[PDB]
């Protein structure tokens, strides 16, 4: 089907500032489109309607304009209540599609994540499973990506990850991913890695250890 | 003033049917062509369109849920009702449902429908979780190590959120990351709370753990191994 | 296929 794509997905920004969001749909929707502010915690509220008109009870200083398959967002003077994730919707066809989001978060200094990696407790072991967790703390902005290699295979499909929300003081973000193997494959290997790639490393830098080396 | 609120079930086992209700007050969906829609978003994730019922009884649905999907409407409780079959994990998200506009009329003529293209009033949505587990409580592991240390606790496998942590009886607080739990392919969830400090504090730390649903408090004093 | 209210 048709499809919305925002840009960019995540942009920062300081109270103050003028920023434009944009969506792009495959297909002319005319002008059928709508633009939402969600803040974390709440449903998505109206901002614009049918393109550009501003839905009352709205700031003025939201303000929409565009046609067809091009549209943007631009609020004029960016408030605290502004930092949250917008996203646009196209009512011109079925199924009335949403675009991906666009999270503005509160602008500050890159800064790279600290990095650490924990084994398994001996604890969790008896029982038959093997949690490896790494840490990347107060890191900015928020793209992060974590890979895992177990004797320098690249590990798919069993991690998990999540981000806190933006710190209040720091403006930085930390993120948690667990590597999850059974006790027994965890035993048939050595070298636990987390790898990890941020804009404020030069170079990826890599935490690990070998399993049972005492 | 327009409100709609979202009413079912929290939790829903797999291959179940999830049946989610709307209430609203405000409007009439015998109001000339007012829509109420729904839309899910799993958590982390984007908005996904999931279907819509207007007031001439014209029903419109995601092609991708068409199958398991059924909208209806009950006008005189001013009700919509979404029934969803088959449920699987995947289907676990916060639902909501919305008005959409119908055009503006004169002297009861349309003249505008710009005012159709937004879904323009939310509910609050209602988060709902597939999972097939019973309740149960987490086991809690030691999670052990600019020049800063690190250390938490694995609070892993339990069900169903949420669960509290807090560090040392709630007097440590500063450098403290408690993430959000991550629904394991088990069912069960499972989180980490982290507390970095300075590289000499290495000073006593304990997580108190409490997962309310199955009484289940813990109290795990966490070291810098090597005995 | 178009919304309700397309054309």
């Amino acid at each position: 089907a048709l499809q919305l794509t925002q840009s960019p997905s995540s942009l920062s920004a300081s109270v103050g500032d003028r920023i434009t969001i944009t969506c792009r749909a495959s297909q002319g929707v005319t002008s059928a489109l709508a633009w939402y502010r969600q803040k974390p915690g709440s449903p998505p509220q109206l901002l614009i309607y049918d393109a550009s008109s501003l839905e009352s009870g709205v700031p003025s200083r939201f303000s929409g304009s565009g046609s067809g398959t091009e549209f943007t967002l631009t609020i004029s003077t960016l408030r605290p209540e502004d930092f949250a994730t917008y996203y646009c919707q196209q009512l011109h066809f079925y199924p009335h599609t949403f675009g991906g989001g666009t999270r503005v978060d509160v602008r500050r200094t890159v800064a790279a994540p600290s990095v650490f990696i924990f084994p398994p407790s001996d604890e969790q072991l008896k029982s038959g499973t093997a949690s490896v967790v790494c840490l990347l703390n107060n890191f900015y902005p928020r793209e992060a990506k974590v890979q895992w290699k177990v004797d320098n295979a690249l590990q798919s499909g069993n991690s998990q990850e999540s981000v806190t929300e933006q710190d209040s003081k720091d403006s930085t973000y930390s993120l948690s991913s667990t590597l999850t193997l059974s006790k027994a494959d965890y035993e048939k290997h050595k070298v636990y890695e987390c790898e990890v790639t941020h804009q404020g490393l030069s170079s990826p830098v890599t935490k690990s250890f070998n399993r049972g080396e005492c | 003033r327009i409100t709609l609120k979202e009413s079912g079930p929290p939790l829903v086992k797999p291959t179940q049917t999830l049946t989610l209700t709307c209430s609203f007050s405000g409007f009439s969906l015998s109001d000339f062509g007012v829509g109420v829609g729904w839309i899910r978003q799993p958590p982390g994730k984007a908005l996904e369109w999931l279907a819509i019922i207007y007031s001439d009884d014209d029903k419109r649905y995601s092609p991708s849920l068409n199958t398991r999907l059924t909208i209806t409407k009950d006008t005189s409780k001013n009700q919509v009702v979404l029934v969803m079959t088959r449920v699987s994990p995947v289907d676990t998200a916060t639902y909501f449902c919305a008005h959409r506009r119908g055009p503006t009329t004169l002297f009861g003529v349309p003249i505008a429908r710009g005012p159709v293209n937004a879904m323009d009033v939310w509910g609050q949505g209602i988060t709902v979780t597939i999972s097939s587990t019973s309740t149960k409580g987490p086991s809690v592991f030691p999670l052990a190590p600019g020049a800063a240390a690190a250390l938490g606790c694995l609070v892993k496998d339990y069900f169903p959120e949420p669960v509290t942590v807090s560090w040392n009886s709630g007097a440590l607080t500063s450098g403290v990351h408690t993430f959000p739990a991550v629904l394991q392919s088990s069912g069960l969830y499972s989180l980490s709370s982290v507390v970095t400090v300075p590289s000499s504090s290495l000073q006593t730390y304990t997580c108190n753990v409490n997962h309310k649903p199955s009484n289940t408090k813990v109290d795990k004093r966490v070291e810098p191994k090597s005995c | 296929e178009l919304d309700k209210f397309a054309s």
